[PDB]
């Protein structure tokens, strides 16, 4: 079961160098040759470069002057780094193990072939935007159930930048019924996002339906209960 | 006869390390161009742009200060061009020899036959048996191979300035091809007078190549060493490449289905006397880089230059090496062991 | 550009990415889905890793002017999703984005209504002198749905910012309506309501001041 | 084999019933026209306009966009042409094998 996953700042202004990570497990860094890939919202993917030891690196020449990859040993884990950046830059990136191979068609002698990479395994994903507005701590509200016996309750974010809060319920222990409704965007320059749990009408407790949120760009863990 | 305004054809994934250095250049490399020209329609008051795909070789730069890329067929500079008639074909067909009535052939049936001097076992016929004109360079091809064993044979050996000519007992497959799928089109310049040119590369762009089995080519090469090393003394022979001249000379030149070749000789050459073997092992086929050329002139001044229209799709043809023509580089050298 | 196909459950579907074959390629397949990465298909153009069925069939690398096209026997339901294809060939120089997938979808989803949820502003929010209804509706297909803010059947002119559809794991589709007011104006009127509408069928729910 | 500027040689005064239609053709009616071109003097470097009768069927039409009545020889499209000397005669002679 090898696995991993990437850790980056979510927010970053122009002209300035967003540094990002892709720690791993499963196996070990230098058995491998390492891959970065963004895809923006509602576009294709885009492959980035990719990276081994013994001093072999090779960049997309759309940024091959921006990028600039690292690699450490002993932590196990991917690096990236990426200037003077703007609006374009902005997309969700990943870091992936690039297994290649040989195409041969003709006479190996003359090199009539080519080397290709496909990856395997992907990561999360992290979501990087890139603008000049600051961030926003989310104000976080309770939604009343109350009017076969069922009725759903809630937890309703709002007012935060940027784009993505991660939202569990109750140390995650319940995950029926939780449909995480995506984000809406506002005039404000804000987003705004509402999580529900749909529950029957035989359910007093008393239980601390408590919704986990969390909006780590501006550093800050809400926590809000929710009653009648 | 006109300005070519030429490009390569496609872009490539050419990369790796180092980096530092910048500009590459290499003479021994089979590459295609995709030339553009203006040339004259039915009429003679109008004209129009065609393009085609030559053989760097084909062409030649003219340095043109009001256009880039500029190039002219090799022959513009020097003699006029015809185009082979589809019709005709050059294939070396078995030709008979015959002398009139009142005159005869007379055939040596001496199986270790020198070249000069008396036979002892002659007969007449009235004909040449079948003798295919084969044109082609350093390898002898779809020849006569010796009866008794191979042979060596020269005016004087002793002479560096006269042809060695060898003749296998046991032929030597070659099998040459040109592996591209290549697309031909006819651009017409009236009245109906038309030449085909390479149109398009349908595939990947492949290398023309010739194949001997190392096994095989490797004996002979040590057959004939063997024989040599009987006339020169026991001195140890060995074979290198050409020390110049034409590529025609320089390379291993013959025709497939019309298309003229120019196989690099130097792999069969760099030498390998002493036989280990190495537990049957490094032993499959030895490929030679073949370079590809339209315009042609043979027989030096006599005759014109000829343009050989290229055959549309992959070609490979298989002929048997029955003999070779060397030379001996002669000076004074190590008396003791020298060779 | 275009990109959709549609074929019946049980039923064989091809889907096509990049330009035509100029050399021989090594065509490489992924699969997205939403919220999760890119996931490999098919390598060396019909080569596939380790969980992937017999029924993805790929174009071999050795066609000529030709198409790349990806097939998919007896479509499964949960196949439906985005293919990136990403093409190595002989005669083009490394390309460092993916092509355009053909997305996949089901004829018989058969239907689904929504699940329209009507919620009033918090006691919390109000002591904040601001109030925001919320109008959580999901599970519909088509992923397409008017909506229409009632004040008491005077329509409400603004205040109202929703969202586009957004698929799920599940082929259904979910958005939400945000409608924002202030406690005088919310407690003054004596009902409000969110109206749905769904293939020319309209559902809503109603939510009103104590 | 150049371009040739073709026109028909002289008017007519068909008339007559009925009227109402407006354009005839009819393949069955031998007539000539009047080519002009250029063609070359003494010298490369210089041509002039000459102007010869030409039998429609002789000719055929060119699509030039630069200029009008545009035609050419039929030849020019296939094969090369040479002009009977004047002094031969394809006289039939009875001739005895
Ligand atoms: C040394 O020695 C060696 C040996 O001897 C050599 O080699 C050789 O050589 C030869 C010569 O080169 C060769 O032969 C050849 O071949 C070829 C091929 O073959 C194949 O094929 C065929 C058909 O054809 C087609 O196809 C192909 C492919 O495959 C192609 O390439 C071509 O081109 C064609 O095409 C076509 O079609 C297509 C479709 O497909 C299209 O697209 C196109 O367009 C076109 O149309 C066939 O037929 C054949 O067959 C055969 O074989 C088989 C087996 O294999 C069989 O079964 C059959 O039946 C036959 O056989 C027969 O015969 C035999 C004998 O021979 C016998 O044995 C048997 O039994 C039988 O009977 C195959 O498959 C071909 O092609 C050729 O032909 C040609 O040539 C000739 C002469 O050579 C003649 O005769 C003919 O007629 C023809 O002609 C043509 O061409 C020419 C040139 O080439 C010319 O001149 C003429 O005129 C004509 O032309 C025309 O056409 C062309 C085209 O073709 C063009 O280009 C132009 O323009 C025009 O139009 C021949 O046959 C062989 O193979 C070889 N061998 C080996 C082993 O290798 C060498 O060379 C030597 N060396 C030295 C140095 O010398
Ligand atoms: C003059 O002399 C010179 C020099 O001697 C000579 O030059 C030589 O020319 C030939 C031909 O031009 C040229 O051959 C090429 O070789 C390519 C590479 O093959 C090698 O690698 C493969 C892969 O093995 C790897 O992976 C294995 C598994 O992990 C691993 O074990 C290996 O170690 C390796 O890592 C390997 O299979 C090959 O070995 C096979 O062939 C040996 C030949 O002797 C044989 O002894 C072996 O036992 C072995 O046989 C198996 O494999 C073959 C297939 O290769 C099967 O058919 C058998 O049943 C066995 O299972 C080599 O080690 C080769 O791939 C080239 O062919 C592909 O490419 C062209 C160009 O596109 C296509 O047109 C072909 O159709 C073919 O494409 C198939 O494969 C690609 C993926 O590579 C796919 O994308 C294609 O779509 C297609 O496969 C799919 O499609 C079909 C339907 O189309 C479908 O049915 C399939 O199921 C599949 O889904 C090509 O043949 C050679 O490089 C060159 N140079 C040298 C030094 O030899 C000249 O020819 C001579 N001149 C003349 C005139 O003769
Ligand atoms: C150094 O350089 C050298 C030169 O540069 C290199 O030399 C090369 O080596 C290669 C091998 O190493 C050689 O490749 C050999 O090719 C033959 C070709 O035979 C095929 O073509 C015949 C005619 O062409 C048809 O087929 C082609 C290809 O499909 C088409 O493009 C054509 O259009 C044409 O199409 C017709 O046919 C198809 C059906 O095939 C129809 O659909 C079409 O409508 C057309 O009608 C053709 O006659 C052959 O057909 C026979 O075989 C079929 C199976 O392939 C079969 O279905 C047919 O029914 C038919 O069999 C019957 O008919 C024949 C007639 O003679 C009977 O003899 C036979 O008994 C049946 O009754 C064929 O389609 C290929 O056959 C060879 O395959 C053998 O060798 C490989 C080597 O790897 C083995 O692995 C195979 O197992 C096979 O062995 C056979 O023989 C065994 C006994 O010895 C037997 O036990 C096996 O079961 C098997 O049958 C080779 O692949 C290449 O030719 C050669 N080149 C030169 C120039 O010398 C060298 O490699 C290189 N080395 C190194 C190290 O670098
Ligand atoms: C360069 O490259 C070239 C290309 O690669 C390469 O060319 C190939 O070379 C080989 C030689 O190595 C060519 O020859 C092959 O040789 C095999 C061995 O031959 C032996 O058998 C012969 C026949 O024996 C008959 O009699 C026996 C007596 O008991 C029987 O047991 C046999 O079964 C057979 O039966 C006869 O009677 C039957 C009665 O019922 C009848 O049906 C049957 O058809 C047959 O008539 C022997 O004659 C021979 O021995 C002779 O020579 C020795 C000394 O050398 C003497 O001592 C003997 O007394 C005798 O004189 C051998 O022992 C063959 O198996 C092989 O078979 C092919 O041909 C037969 C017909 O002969 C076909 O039936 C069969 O299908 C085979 O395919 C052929 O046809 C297909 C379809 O047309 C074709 O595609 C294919 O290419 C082939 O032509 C074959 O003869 C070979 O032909 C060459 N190929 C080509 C394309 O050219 C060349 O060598 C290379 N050279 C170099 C220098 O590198
Ligand atoms: C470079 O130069 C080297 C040498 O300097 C060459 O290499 C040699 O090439 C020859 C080519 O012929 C190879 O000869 C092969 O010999 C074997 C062995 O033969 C035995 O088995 C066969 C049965 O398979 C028997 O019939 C034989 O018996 C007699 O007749 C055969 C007929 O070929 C004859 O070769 C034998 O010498 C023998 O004759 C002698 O004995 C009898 C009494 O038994 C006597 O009456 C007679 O007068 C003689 O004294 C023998 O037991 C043979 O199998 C090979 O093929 C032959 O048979 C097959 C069928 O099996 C036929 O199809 C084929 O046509 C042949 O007839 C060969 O003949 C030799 O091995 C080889 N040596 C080495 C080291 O390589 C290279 O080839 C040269 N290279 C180049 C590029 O030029
Ligand atoms: C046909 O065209 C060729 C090329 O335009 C002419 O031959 C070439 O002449 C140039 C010199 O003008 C040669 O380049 C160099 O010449 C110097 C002498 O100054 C020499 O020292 C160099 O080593 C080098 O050779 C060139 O090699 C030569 N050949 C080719 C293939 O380019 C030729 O003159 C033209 N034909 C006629 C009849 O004029
Ligand atoms: C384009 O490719 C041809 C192939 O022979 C080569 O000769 C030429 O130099 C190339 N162009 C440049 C600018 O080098
Ligand atoms: C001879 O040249 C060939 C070129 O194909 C090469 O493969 C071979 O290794 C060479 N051998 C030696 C001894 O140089
Ligand atoms: C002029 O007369 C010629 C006579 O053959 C005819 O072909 C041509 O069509 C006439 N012009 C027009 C415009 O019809």
């Amino acid at each position: 079961q090898v696995h991993l996953q990437e850790s980056g700042p979510g927010l970053v202004k122009p002209s300035e160098t967003l540094s990002l990570t892709c720690n791993v497990s499963g196996t070990l860094v230098r058995d491998n040759y390492w891959s970065w890939i963004r895809q923006p919202l509602g576009k294709q993917p885009e492959w980035i470069g990719y990276v081994h030891d013994s001093g072999d690196t090779n960049y997309n020449p759309s940024l091959k002057s921006r990028v600039h990859l690292s690699l450490d040993k002993s932590k196990n884990l991917v690096s990236l780094r990426l200037t003077g950046v703007t609006a374009a830059d902005s997309a969700i990136y990943y870091c992936a193990t690039t297994k290649h191979g040989r195409r041969i068609y003709g006479v190996v002698a003359f090199k009539e072939w080519f080397t290709y990479f496909y990856m395997d395994v992907w990561g999360k994903g992290t979501s990087v935007t890139v603008s000049s507005a600051s961030t926003k701590g989310p104000s976080v509200f309770p939604l009343a159930p109350s009017s076969g016996g069922t009725a759903a309750l809630g937890c309703l974010v709002k007012d935060y930048f940027p784009e993505p809060v991660t939202v569990s319920w109750n140390s995650g222990a319940l995950t029926s019924g939780v449909h995480t409704f995506p984000a809406v965007l506002q005039s404000s320059g804000l987003y705004s996002l509402s999580s529900v749990v749909t529950v029957p009408s035989s359910s007093l407790g008393t239980q601390t339906y408590i919704c986990n949120v969390n909006h780590k760009p501006s550093n800050t863990k809400v926590d809000k209960r929710v009653e009648p | 006869c006109v300005t070519l305004i030429c490009t390569n054809v496609t872009s490539n994934s050419t990369n790796s390390t180092n980096g530092v250095t910048n500009n590459s250049t290499v003479d021994y490399r089979e590459q295609l161009k995709n030339c553009s020209f203006n040339i004259t329609t039915e009429i003679r008051d109008k004209q129009r742009k065609e393009y085609a795909l030559f053989y760097r070789l084909d062409i030649v730069p003219i340095n043109d200060n009001e256009k880039n890329d500029t190039y002219r067929l090799i022959n513009c500079n020097v003699s006029t061009i015809k185009q082979a008639c589809p019709k005709v074909t050059f294939d070396p067909i078995p030709i008979h020899y015959c002398a009139p009535a009142g005159f005869a052939i007379l055939k040596c049936r001496d199986k270790k036959f020198n070249g000069t001097g008396p036979c002892k076992n002659v007969s007449t016929v009235q004909c040449t048996h079948g003798i295919k004109p084969v044109i082609s360079t350093q390898l002898l091809l779809n020849g006569s191979l010796a009866e008794g064993d191979i042979m060596i044979r020269s005016e004087n050996i002793t002479d560096n300035a006269k042809t060695i000519i060898v003749q296998l007992k046991t032929a030597v497959n070659i099998t040459c091809t040109r592996p591209s799928n290549n697309t031909r089109k006819s651009i017409r310049f009236g009245p109906g007078q038309a030449f085909y040119a390479t149109d398009e590369i349908i595939g990947d762009i492949r290398q023309a190549h010739c194949n001997i089995s190392k096994t095989e080519w490797e004996d002979m090469k040590r057959n004939v060493s063997d024989k040599l090393k009987a006339l020169f003394n026991n001195k140890t022979i060995i074979f290198k490449s050409s020390s110049g001249g034409d590529l025609e000379i320089t390379t291993h030149s013959f025709n497939c289905r019309g298309e003229f070749f120019y196989c690099n000789t130097s792999g069969l050459f760099n030498t390998s006397g002493l036989f280990n073997n190495n537990s049957n092992d490094s032993s499959g086929n030895i490929t030679l880089p073949c370079k590809i050329k339209q315009i042609v002139r043979m027989w030096q001044r006599v005759g014109q230059a000829m343009y050989a229209p290229p055959i549309a799709g992959n070609i490979t043809c298989r002929s048997r090496i029955t003999g070779l023509l060397l030379v001996r580089d002669g000076c004074k050298s190590n008396e003791t062991n020298g060779t | 550009a275009p990109t959709f196909v549609s074929v019946a459950p049980g039923q064989t579907a091809r889907i096509t990415c990049g330009e035509e074959s100029l050399g021989s390629r090594s065509v490489i397949w992924y699969q997205q889905r939403p919220g999760q990465a890119p996931s490999l298909i098919i390598y060396n153009n019909n080569d596939r890793p380790s969980g992937i069925p017999d029924r993805f069939s790929g174009s071999p690398g050795s066609t000529f002017g030709t198409t790349a096209t990806l097939t998919i026997t007896s479509v499964e339901a949960g196949d439906e999703a985005d293919y990136y294809c990403h093409i190595w060939d002989s005669r083009r120089p490394t390309n460092w984005v993916f092509g355009e997938g053909t997305t996949l979808i089901v004829l018989s989803q058969p239907k689904a209504a929504p699940s329209v949820t009507l919620f009033p502003p918090s006691s919390e929010e109000l002591q904040a002198n601001k109030a925001t209804l919320v109008c959580l509706i999901s599970d519909f297909y088509p992923g397409a749905v008017t909506v229409a803010w009632k004040a008491d059947s005077s329509p409400v002119k603004a205040g109202v910012e929703t969202t586009t559809p957004s698929k799920q794991s599940n082929n259904k589709y979910a958005a939400s309506s945000y409608l924002s007011l202030t406690p005088e104006q919310w407690k003054s009127h004596k009902s409000y309501s969110c109206q749905v509408t769904h293939e020319g069928s309209t559902v809503e729910k109603t939510v009103a001041p104590t």
